[PDB]
Parts: C-alpha cells; structure tokens; sequence
RNA sequence: GGUGCAUGGUUGUCGUCAGCUCGUGUCGUGAGAUGUUGGGUUAAGUCCCGCAACGAGCGCAACCCCUAUUGUUAGUUGCCA
RNA sequence: GAAAGCGGCUCUCUGGCCUGUAACUGACACUGAGGCUCGAAAGCGUGGGGAGCAAACAGGAUUAGAUACCCUGGUAGUCCACGCCGUAAACGAUGAGUGCUAGAUGUAGGGAGCUAUAAGUUCUCUGUAUCGCAGCUAACGCAAUAAGCACUCCGCCUGGG
C-alpha cells in the first residue's frame, strides 16, 4: 500500500520552501538548501507518508464524508478530480470564513446555489426581463464564488484535507472546533503538530498534489 | 454695548441680577471689538427650582453663539453661564485672533519557492506565460520552458 | 417625523373609503356618510368593527359595509346590523343597506390584533409578550413585513417605551407598500396606548391606474 | 436540556453617536449535578434573549469533573485574573459549605461538601474561569495508578 | 382653565443624511471586534475585493404622479387642415 | 564605563573585560544594613578667561493686555584651575548574584575550523536590538541582554489629599 519517494522525486512532493522563516520544530525531516528550495531525502518521509497510507484508508472504510480543500494555486483541479473519485465534494477557491458553526449560511449556500437555481433552470429565467441579468450576477456569480458544493453533504465530514494550513489558518480552527480530524500536506511553513499528518509537499511543481491527494481519494475509493 | 433683549420669559424682571448681566456682558465689553446684539431669553418654573434655564444669544459682527444653559439657581445661571461666556471667549480667543495657525519593471522574479526545469513545463502553465520564470531545482541555477513555434514543449533556455 | 403608509395610499394610490362620485355635494354626502361610519363603529360597541365603505349612488345611496365575522357581529341571526341598519334609516331617512361581508382572516388584520391586544392591554397583559404574541401569530399567518408600535404612560410616566419585536420587510420608503395599517390610544388612569400595527402581506399597492 | 442556574443579569452599555444604547448581558451556569457544569452569556437587548444567548453559550463548555463520589480529588486552586479560589474537600454530606456563584457549581457537580472560600476578587466573570479553572487542575487516582506508571495502593 | 421635563396622537428639526442597524457565527476576562474593514465609483453601505465571515434590513438609489416622442379616440360647448 | 557619562589630533600611566586556557591556588564564592566613595544639571567660593550664546532687564510687535512665544539687544551664567551642594524621567518609572531553555533574527572581537589557483561559509563568547515558543499579566506587553520557571543578599510598598 504504498506509492513511494522512488517516484515522487521530480513530481515536487518532498520538498520545503524558500529557505527563510522555517520553523525549529520540524527540522528532523527538512535537511539540505540550494538553489532556492529546501530537497528532502527518502528516510523518514517515505514511512511517515505511508502512515496516512494506512489512515486514509482507515477513515475511509468506515462509510464516512471526506473533504478536500485545494484553495492554492497549482492545486484546485486536483482536488476537483478527487472530489470526484472520492465522491464527496471539493473545496477549490478561497476559503470562506464562518462554516461550519453557522447553518444558514451553507444551507442558504444550498438553497441558492441549487433550489434558487431551479428559477434559472425552469420557467422563470425567460419570463423576466434585463434586470434578471444582475439577478444572475448574483446567481451566475455569487454561486461559484460561494459555490460551496456542500449541497451532496448532510453531515461534517470525516477528514479535512487541506494543501496548506498555513496559507488556511481559518478551517484548521474550524475543524477543532467540534472534533473532526483533519488530513493536509503540511511543509516547513506551517508546524503541523496540531495537523493530524505529517505531508511535507508544497504546490507549485507540477504533479505533488495529483500524487498525494490521488492515491489519498484512491483511498477513498476503496474504502467506498 | 449696541444693542440688548433683556426677557425674562416665566418670571417677571429684576434689573439687580439683571444688572449683574449687563456687568458681565460689561466684561464681554472687555472682550469686544463691536457688540453687535445679545438677548437675554430665561426660563424658571414650579416646584422649588427642579431648573434654571437661562439664554443670551450672541449675534456679534462675523460670529453668532447662543446659551440656554441651567443650574439649580437662576443667579447660579447667571453667574456659572456668564462665566461660561467668558470661557467661551477664551475658547474663541484663537478661534478669533489666531486667523494664523502657524515598460518592463525593474524588479526580480515575482514567485518565492524554486521549481525544477520539469515543473516548468508545469509553471508556465501556472500562471499563463509561455516562459516559466522558476528558479531551477533540478539544474544548478535558473532555467525556463519556452514554447516553440512548432508546438512541442520549449526552452527559454541559456542551458 | 414619520411617514404614514396608508396616509399616502388610501386616498388615491389606494382606491377611496368613499368609492364614489357626484356633482356639487360630494364633500356634504362625503363628510356626513363619514360622521355616519362613526356611528356605525360606536354603535357596533357590543361587536368587532373590521371596515366599511358607506357609498353614494345613482339610487343616491348604497352603503357598503365590512364585518369582521357574520356569525356574531350581523345579530342573533343577522339583525343587529338589519335592525340597526332600519335604526340608520331613521337617523337619516333614506334607502339603506346592509353588507354582510367578512374582512377574512382578522388575525391578520391590523384593527383586531393590535386593537384587540390592547383591548388586552386594558386587561393588562404583558406588552412585550403580546407583541411576540400577536406578530408571532401573524408573521406566523404570513404577513412578509410586519411590525407594530406601543407608546408608554404608565401612572404617568414617560412618552414611550421601546418596541419589542418590531420586525419585518417593510420598505415604507419605497413605493410598494401594501400594508394593513392601524393605530390606537388606550385611555387609561395610569395613561394612554399607541398601538400601531403595520402588515405587509400583499407585495404592491397602486390602485390608480385604468384604462 | 440541562439543570439551571442563574447568576446575574449583567449591567454594559453601547454608546452611540447621539446617546446611549441600553446593552444587556447575562450570564448562567448550567448542568445536571453528576460532575458536568456549563455556563451561558446572554449579549443581549433583553431578559429572554439572554436566555436564549444564555443557552447558545451554555451549550460549550460543559466538562466532567473526576467526580470521587461527591466529592474532590484534592484540594486545588483557580486563578484567572482577580478569581482565585482555592477548593478544599474536607468532611463531607454535612452543609454545602461555598460562595455564592460556586455553590451552584458544586449543585450542578454534585459534590457532597466543599471548603471554598475565594481570594482575589468576587467578580462572577472571573469566578466561572477559575472555577473551570479550580476543576482543570485536578489529576485523579486512576492516573496515579495508570499515567503515573505504577497501581499505587493509596488507591489501587 | 391650570398641569405638553406628567398626558397619547400629530407635530418642526438635524438630514433628502448616506449613513444607521440587527441576526447567525467567531474572537476577546469583559464591554468590545463581524457586517461596517475592502478596490475604484457613485448621489448611494452604489458594487466589490481581500476579508471571520455570512445574511437580514433601514435605506438615497427601486416602485408613484407631472412634463418632455409616437400610435389606438376624431367632434362636445372645444379642433377647421 | 556601575552609571553619571565619554568623539580634532599626539604623548604620559591608567583601570576593566571577553576569547582561549587547568599552569596554579583549592571554594578563596555571592553578596551587603552600617560606614565609605563617585556622581547629572544648575548654583555657590576664590582667581582668571572673556568669541558666540543666553537668565535679569530694556526697546519693538502682540492684543483687552504682554512682565510670554518673534525681533533687536543684553547682565548673571555658560569656558579654565580651584572647593561644595547630593538633589535629576537616576529611566527602561524594570535592584544584585547565578541556573534553566523554541527559534527568525543585529553587530563587535577573538577562538576554532572554513572556501581555495585570489572567493566565502560553520561553530563558540561577552555585547546590544526587532519579531515572536512556552511561560506570562488587569491589560498593555516581556521573552535570552525574560514582565517565565528557582534560590542568597538587600531594599521599598500599604486608600487619598
């Protein structure tokens, strides 16, 4: 059960950041600086990535919702297809702060990102004139701003997975707030002691997100 | 100085005390330069001073400032008002006499992280240009994917 | 200073009381008919007045009447009004017509909630509790803006006291109001009562325009 | 649903532009007298909205004491700002012997008897933390006998 | 008549302001922050970008008349091309 | 440099650290009431030196008024040897000694490596910042030169006038 450091090397998964401002609790992983990126070699990473191997799975069998946020840049498109495979939905766009605690704002989310939008999807988008327009300003915009997806999810998930807490301090707060577990891919930037996972990968390479959040929601998979 | 209206608007008029308002105003006459018009306009009523309302209003030449202020005594009025006169006057001493108070950005690489020569293929299809400016982390240095006119992946490349 | 709602409806952006037009007499048939729903709504003192529309006609008179429930308020079996309505005829000697015409639903009227919370309020009932109360029961009947207005003067006291629960969409700036308006003084020896209760379940309201 | 408490309609003001704004506050304790003990803040306009505020935070922050049959794993101490109280198990059974605003809180822990007086100030809003406070500082016997290594026989 | 810092209701004003608010929520011992901070624009808290936030109002703005372009009516006592 | 403070230049005799070092004493340690010394800033004593500055005061605006801010001046005084006061926001309104420990960080001058065909890096010590772990307080904030956790010498403090 495992997809190892023998091919995630050019992909861009196990390295740090630029080599400033790194944090003194995580030094035992992050080792070497050059050329403007922290490289991390294979000895504790290739274990410590196979214990969310092991979890992901475990949190998966159990018949549970999973969440993905992929709110970084080179990252929501993964998070888009993995929602997908994964089956319970994706968060890719700037994270909204005030979600879970407060119903009305999601279940209005619902009510208009789909049950307002059965007006456009039926017969009252032709029988309104121009100012209708900006009605679907509202509509053709604020839905896929605070699109949510959440509309699939009757109950707060199981994992929240997340490309970077330190760029998204906001639902790591959220998510303890309550008790639910989270998954990340947590680098030098952030100390992941409070995360429940240890991923030292970093987004703007090519493939590190598709390879970590695609054998995590194959562990959804089969775990579904 | 030019002109007064002395009223007494509930009670009747007593040019003792009243007296002492024109002797205080006498000190407005101290700070004067054209005492254009003031009115007295007071107020008392029943049960045993639970007020004293007191008025003057001052129109002078270029500034206008009325008081209808209290105090348990009309005389406390007319001696704690007009002494707010006079401080109203050292509020306006510079409020009068102080009319004077007194192409190409020439800049480095945008992104921080360094991204090896693959991820630029990556990197330039990040943030939309057909280079990738990505400091190299597989080649020693700085490299950049180009594309080349005939479609295949470029190299912007010093190499 | 405030803007009354149905002060700038019920004249002409609202259709008329007095649904009805003459020649030289109009303010006379007009404003006697007026002093004459004042004796319709004193001399409904053992009923509920809902609303009336006396008219003037090309019978030279048809009194349109409201009620707020047939059952109780028209008679023992409708005769309060009828021998009341032959009592008008001889207070002003003419035809004279009876409109047997529930004003439907007057939990959402705002003559029998606030006139009848502060008939309670005679009876006193804690305001703040009659105001969740009646627009609870209302708000809860629909009503899409809907507020009200108590005034103080409690064995003398002050001019007013706040309003609790004084809620509701109702754009009184813009000009779409359809609100079932009332107001009320409840004269007492500890003071009087303003009860002011505006309902907005219909959206729009001009009544101004034909063809 | 808990066992209630109330400790005091609080006195606050906004202060608008042209006047006074009447703010209202509140704040309870909760519970159901087993070793769980809550606490409410009612940030208000009025009475029931406090109660409804009163229930919104009463709901959080409700824990279990290490209750040892009514009453306390030893005596220990609260302090958050001017709330210092300090909690003594003694003889119990025999007069619930408190403060005012702690009083209710061993009724909604259930402890038999207590020996708490407090220091510091009487102030509610720093009584409640140190309270919280007076239980978090409690280590119980059956970590002495596990997280301590050993089944130490002062209670085995 | 007296008693409008005892009366209700009406009542003039700031201010025809563009600001005022509130609910959910989070954070802060607490009053307090959230909307309201935001980028220009407007007359607009206009929308809009980041945002502990989101929504709801109260809103100038939106709906009402009057005049400012043309058809359906056409002689009444008014129009004669 | 304990601070007070110390900056043209050159000599005179002059403390005090740190880096290394066990060569050596073998606890000689830390303090510190008492007592003693030093010590802002003025001023006071005697005697000089007297550019420029400026108390005191004068003249001119200033306004109701100007004994003030401005200007014109201008005495004491500022400087030099030579004695004194012992009181300064003395401050950082943060006693002295030593121990502990997330880091991002300044800069000195050593010790060591260091990077070699000249380059330029890493550790170590006392320094003095800035952010901030923990801890922390009423909050503000402090945080390696702790407002964190200990102990020895002292001192203060008891509601206001």
């Amino acid at each position: 059960s495992v997809i190892s450091m023998k091919q995630l090397l050019e992909a861009g998964v196990h390295f740090g950041h630029q080599t400033r401002r790194w944090n003194p609790k995580m030094k035992p992983y992050i080792f070497t600086e050059r050329n403007g990126i922290h490289v991390i070699d294979l000895q504790k990473t290739v274990k410590l990535v196979d214990d969310a191997y092991n979890y992901v799975k475990n949190a998966s069998q159990e018949g549970a919702v999973v969440l993905f946020v992929g709110t970084k840049k080179q990252a929501a498109e993964a998070v888009k297809e993995e929602a997908l495979r994964a089956g319970q939905y994706y968060v890719n766009h700037r994270w909204l702060g005030g979600m879970l605690t407060n119903w009305n704002t999601i279940q209005t989310r619902v009510t208009r990102l789909k049950e307002i939008n059965k007006m456009e999807e039926e017969g009252t988008f032709e029988v309104l004139p121009k100012k209708e327009v900006v009605l679907l300003n509202k509509e053709r915009e604020r839905l896929e701003k605070f699109i949510g997806g959440i509309a699939d999810m009757p109950r707060i998930p199981d994992v929240m997975y997340i490309v970077d807490p330190h760029a998204e301090q906001i639902a790591v707060k959220e998510a303890k707030t309550l008790g639910i577990p989270v998954v990340a891919m947590v680098d030098t930037n952030a100390d992941p002691e409070p995360i429940d996972v240890v991923i030292p990968a970093n987004d703007d390479a090519i493939r590190a997100v598709k390879l970590i959040t695609a054998k995590m929601a194959d562990a959804i998979i089969e775990g579904r | 100085m030019i002109k007064f209206n002395i009223r007494g608007e509930n009670v009747e008029v007593t040019d003792a005390i009243r007296a002492y308002v024109e002797d205080k105003i006498g000190k407005l006459d101290k700070y004067f330069n054209d005492g254009h018009e003031v009115t007295a306009y007071v107020n008392l009523k029943v049960y045993t001073e639970k007020r004293a309302k007191v008025e003057v209003t001052l129109p002078a030449k270029n500034v206008t400032l009325r008081a209808e202020d209290t105090s348990q005594d009309m005389y406390s009025s007319i001696d704690f008002v007009e002494e707010k006169l006079e401080r109203q006057i050292r509020k306006y001493k510079t409020r009068m006499n102080r009319k004077p108070r007194n192409d190409i950005v020439r800049t480095k690489h945008v992104a921080l992280k360094p991204m090896d020569a693959e991820e630029a293929v990556l990197q330039m299809d990040m943030l939309g240009h057909d280079f990738y400016v990505f400091t190299d982390a597989d080649s020693n240095g700085t490299h950049v994917v180009y594309r080349r006119t005939d479609g295949r992946y470029g190299l912007i490349e010093t190499e | 200073q405030k803007v009354h709602p149905i002060g700038m409806r019920v004249g002409v952006i609202r259709d008329w009381d007095a649904k009805w037009y003459a020649e030289k007499e109009y303010a006379d048939y007009l404003h006697e008919d007026l002093a004459i729903r004042q004796l319709i709504q004193t001399k409904l003192a053992d009923a509920s007045v809902s609303l009336i529309e006396t008219e003037r006609a090309i019978n030279k008179v048809i009194v349109t009447l409201h009620t707020a429930k047939p059952g109780m308020v028209i008679g023992k079996s409708g005769a309060n009004v009828d021998a009341l309505r032959a009592e008008l005829n001889k207070l002003t000697g003419k035809q004279v017509h009876i409109n047997i015409v529930e004003i439907k639903k007057p939990d959402l009227d705002a003559h029998l909630v606030g006139e009848g919370i502060a008939k309670q309020l005679e009876a006193r009932i804690a305001f703040r509790r009659a105001q969740k109360q009646a627009i609870q029961r209302a708000m809860r009947a629909g009503a899409k803006g809907i507020k009200t207005q108590v005034s103080g003067r409690l064995n003398g006291a002050d001019i007013a006291r706040a309003e609790g629960y004084s809620e509701g969409t109702v754009p009184l700036h813009t000009l779409r109001a359809d609100i079932d308006y009332a107001w009320e003084e409840a004269d007492t020896t500890y003071g009087k009562l303003g009860v002011k209760v505006w309902i907005y379940r219909g959206e729009v309201l001009p009544t101004k325009k034909s063809v | 649903e808990f066992e209630e408490r109330v400790v005091s309609i609080n006195r606050v003001t906004k202060v608008v532009k042209g006047g006074r704004r009447l703010r209202f506050a509140a704040l309870v304790v909760v519970g159901d007298r087993n070793g769980r003990v809550g606490f409410g803040t009612g940030k208000a306009q009025e009475v029931p909205e406090a109660i409804r505020k009163a229930i919104e935070a009463a709901k959080k922050n409700l824990i279990t004491v290490p209750m040892v049959g009514t009453t306390l794993p030893h005596e220990a101490l609260g302090v958050f700002g001017g709330g210092k109280i300090l909690l003594k198990p003694a003889v119990e059974g025999a007069g619930v012997a408190a403060g005012g605003a702690v009083r209710a809180v061993l009724e909604l822990a259930g402890v038999a008897d207590v020996t708490s007086k407090s220091l510091g100030s009487n102030t509610p809003i720093n009584v409640v933390r140190a309270t919280v406070d007076g239980l978090t500082q409690l280590k119980r016997a059956e970590e002495v006998a596990a997280l301590r290594g050993k089944s130490v026989s002062d209670f085995a």
